């Protein structure tokens, strides 16, 4: 039971990135996926979810418009299109899956090591 | 949307010491509160969900209790591994989730 | 556990036979089993897999044409004939047109003209065989008892927590025992052939979404067909009404195709059950199966436990459920170990008499680290009473009330009959079935009336069904003859028919 | 092509919600009712022809119900 | 959606070809016929309901032939 | 083709009004658009083909 992610690295304002998150050891398909991330000297921020089934998304009024979570249960991986990037959003990114039975809810969680994503300035 | 507050800022203790992090809520939660641990350079670790239930592995120390909107995480006897930030997180009906400002232990 | 909340839950109580109670598992709601002394077990059925289906008869439902060619011929001579026609790949069509004297030949009569296309199929619907046989059915089931309410929609291992268990259910394997640590095992014998009709149900796909769908809906249909193995140049045996052979003012001919037909199907099919697939299995979410309980391995783990008298604390709140019952968590304080856990329904401060029923077996607290969680549920009476949990001046008291009497119960019962029935037909006579003769012969009159009124009735779909009942209750209503009864009566399925679902 | 049968003639029975359930009631209501608010002069002579088929009053008035009905199918 | 009021109600008269012609004839009988041999017992049913509605003979065949219509309809 | 005025207003589709500036503005949002419900747990949305 794992999560890598991959994809964070420097990027110019308004410009647009890719985060993916690869998952192991459990039935992809079962978990409901999140993104929290972590602004430098910040607390925790919830900003994205995906259900199990790829059905509905959410989004945190702070991303909301800009960013777009998706998922391939098929490759096993979470993804984070994010574009018309700022930056405050340069932060490290962490990936999260819960086994989920309804839409978005979990209890216990699995967490991946963060990516940091830097915006140019 | 719901707004956790942690009581204290930064907490400094002696190894040993007893610690104690308050979480409010800004309305009622009824048993949906869970205690995160983190380290810098590490992932942040679920120590407690459902307020008082210990996440798989986590040592018995920990304790988690619940009064109205008021949680309370308690840690009877520090250990020099338990000098961290610890979050609390709301997990009620929808996603609309917020972490809490955080508290520093701190080795006085 | 699995079916505090599911709202479509029903209880089984008991065993007069002393081993085994006959069930009817549906998709929608679960089954709470309780007996004398046994603990309280939550069965539901989850999912139905079918397996290596067989394609049959592949239709084709958007159509597109290709090179036109024509022939004419003179108003005595033959008829025209393009070498188009003796390919399979080309659709057309002869008819007689004006010609003479400005077109071509020096005579003044109706030509024959022969119009050909090629036809082509970008995409096409295709059905597949179910066997009964190869389809598996996956129970699961859970104990009452120690479980904290967490616990109640969490499947992450069930292999290991002692508590929860899956049966996978195939014809070749119709019978299973699911093992309980320290319960001992339930045992468990189903009818999986026959289910649900998985005779006449061919698995339908279009473009990415899957029906079932009866036979004879998949065989009336004018579309054009190929007929199984697609292998290299592809075969349809109509090529006609995908193909429209219009003409103009008798002197020239036109071939037209009608546009993709994708929205004719997807009317077409109603009440014809979504389904989804998983590779090459397909994954049905609404099935009907039908398990004999043998509970005569269960036993109650808590039996010999000193019961714990250290403190209890309300956890959450006492809820209620749909059905009446009563929801409680609690935490226990002190620990003293494995032990059993004091709780009633009681009401005389005094002389704490158990009023009510407690649905939650014997609660006991299995866990002894400093405080346990645990959820009970309870079945109070009508009237005020008072949730007391604990042993002496630690009894935590809640005042509860229940809204309604026997005589709604009663009804409420009536119409959860009635409603599985019309759902069931008669495997409906199944459901409590410890088994006796007025059962029994319930159900094969009801066999009999049902073979006959799916035979006369049963071609009609709650409009043609609620218009028949209202000309029939009008006329069984004014006869005057011995047959108004009979007529009365055919209404009441009718009508129930389409009033209950 | 024209026909395609319905398949709410051998509607599978669940307690699962069936493919198009929502529009049943609906559907048949809304073509009749369309199909007379266009034409009422088919009712003024279905209600003559009704009017002489049929002895006793309801004999009549099932024979207007059904021309009625008959007639926006084209049946 | 699901009605889809046919055209044929307004036919456009002229010499030429409507838009469907060739298909209207079979479109109905076709549609009938196979959904009475698709459901045969109705046909005993609507036998009986015709007999006892309708005084003479001539009107239970009516009702017998305007019921055997209007039910593959559901109209 | 030639249609009656009154074949092309008994017809349950999303519609516009007049010609389209840009994206147009379609006021029904069903008949089209399927929600059908899962067993008492979700919402699905599918559209007809």
């Amino acid at each position: 039971v794992q999560l890598v992610e991959s994809g964070g690295g420097l990027v110019q304002p308004g410009g647009s990135l890719r985060l993916s998150c690869s998952a192991s050891g459990f039935t992809f398909s079962t978990y409901s996926m999140h993104w929290v991330r972590q602004a430098p000297g910040k607390g925790l921020e919830y900003v994205s979810a995906i259900t199990g089934e790829g059905d509905s998304a959410f989004y945190a009024d702070s991303v909301k418009g800009r960013f777009t979570i998706s998922r391939d249960n098929s490759k096993n991986t979470l993804y984070f299109e994010m574009n018309s990037l700022r930056p405050e959003d340069t932060a490290v990114y962490y990936c999260v899956g819960g086994y989920s039975n309804f839409y978005y809810y979990y209890t216990m969680d699995v967490w991946g090591q963060g990516t940091t994503v830097t915006v140019s300035s | 949307e719901i707004v956790l507050t942690q009581s204290p800022a930064t907490l400094s203790l002696s190894p040993g010491e007893r610690a104690t992090l308050s979480c409010r809520a800004s309305q009622s939660i009824s048993t949906f509160l869970a205690w995160y641990q983190h380290k810098p350079g590490q992932a942040p670790r679920l120590l407690i969900y459902d307020a008082s239930t210990r996440a798989t592995g986590v040592p018995a120390r920990f304790s988690g209790s619940r009064s109205g909107t008021d949680f309370t995480l308690t840690i009877s006897t520090l250990e020099p591994e338990d000098f961290a930030v610890y979050y609390c997180q709301q997990r009620y009906n929808w996603p609309p989730y917020t972490f809490g400002q955080g508290t520093k232990v701190e080795i006085k | 556990i699995r079916c505090i909340g599911v709202s479509n839950r029903d209880f089984v109580e008991g065993m007069s036979g002393g081993t085994w109670v006959d069930v009817v598992l549906e998709h929608g709601g679960c089954v709470t089993v309780m007996a004398q002394d046994k603990p309280t077990v939550d069965i539901e059925l989850v999912t139905t897999t079918v397996s290596n289906m067989a394609e049959v008869r592949s239709y084709c439902y958007e159509a597109s044409i290709s090179d036109m060619a024509s022939d004419s011929r003179c108003p005595t001579q033959g008829e025209a004939y393009l070498d188009k026609q003796s390919d399979t790949q080309y659709v057309c069509k002869r008819t007689l047109v004006d010609r003479g004297w400005g077109n071509g030949c020096g005579l003044f009569g109706k030509g024959s003209l022969v119009t050909c296309a090629k036809f082509a199929c970008s995409k096409k619907m295709t059905g597949k065989s179910i066997q009964p046989e190869n389809l598996e059915y996956r129970i699961m089931l859970s104990v009452h008892g120690s479980q904290h309410s967490g616990m109640i929609v969490n499947d992450t291992g069930h292999e290991t927590d002692e508590n929860r268990a899956k049966v996978e259910i195939t014809p070749n394997s119709p019978r299973a025992e699911a093992t309980l640590g320290g319960f001992g095992s339930l045992g468990l014998d189903c009818e999986p052939r026959t289910g649900l009709d998985f005779s006449d149900l061919y698995y339908l796909t279009m473009n990415n979404k899957h029906w079932l769908v009866h036979k004879e809906w998949f065989h009336d249909i004018p579309l054009p067909w190929h007929a199984g193995a697609d292998t290299g140049t592809p075969h349809w045996n109509n090529k006609e009404a995908l193909v429209e052979f219009k003409d103009a003012h008798a002197k020239r001919q036109t071939v037209v195709v009608l546009g993709s037909q994708e929205g004719a199907v997807h009317t077409a099919l109603a009440g014809a059950l979504e389904a989804e697939m998983d590779g090459a299995k397909g994954r049905l979410s609404s099935g009907h199966l039908k398990c004999r309980l043998k509970m005569d391995k269960l036993r109650l783990k808590g039996v010999s436990y000193s019961l714990c008298t250290a403190a209890f604390t309300f956890t959450k709140i006492p809820a209620e459920t749909l059905h009446g019952t009563v929801t409680v968590e609690v935490q226990y304080a002190g620990t003293d170990g494995p032990c059993k856990v004091p709780a009633q329904m009681a009401v005389d401060m005094q002389t704490l008499t158990p009023v009510g029923r407690l649905i939650t077996a014997n609660p006991v607290i299995t866990e002894s680290t400093e405080n346990s969680k645990m959820m009970l549920e309870l079945d109070p009476p009508f009237g005020d009473s008072y949730i007391v949990i604990g042993v002496g001046e630690k009894k935590i008291t809640h005042h509860w009330h229940r809204s309604g009497s026997t005589i709604g119960k009663a009804f409420e019962a009536t119409v959860r009959g009635a409603k599985r029935m019309a759902v069931l037909g008669d495997t409906a006579w199944d459901f409590g079935s410890v088994g006796g003769a007025l059962n029994s012969l319930g159900k094969g009159i009801h066999q009999i009336f049902g073979a006959a009124f799916k035979s006369l009735f049963g071609g009609m779909s709650w409009f043609s069904q609620i218009l028949i009942g209202t000309l029939l209750m009008w006329l069984g209503l004014n006869t005057k003859n011995g047959s108004i009864s009979l007529m009365c009566l055919a209404l009441g399925g009718v009508l129930i028919f389409l009033s209950t679902a | 092509a024209v026909t395609l049968p319905s398949h709410s003639t051998r509607k599978l029975q669940t307690r699962s919600q069936t493919w198009l359930e929502s529009r049943e009631y609906t559907k048949h209501l809304i073509r009749v009712e369309n199909w007379i608010f266009r034409n009422p002069g088919f009712a003024l002579a279905a209600a003559a022809i009704a009017w002489l088929l049929g002895s006793s009053t309801s004999q009549k008035v099932i024979y207007l119900v059904m021309i009625l009905l008959i007639a926006p199918a084209y049946s």
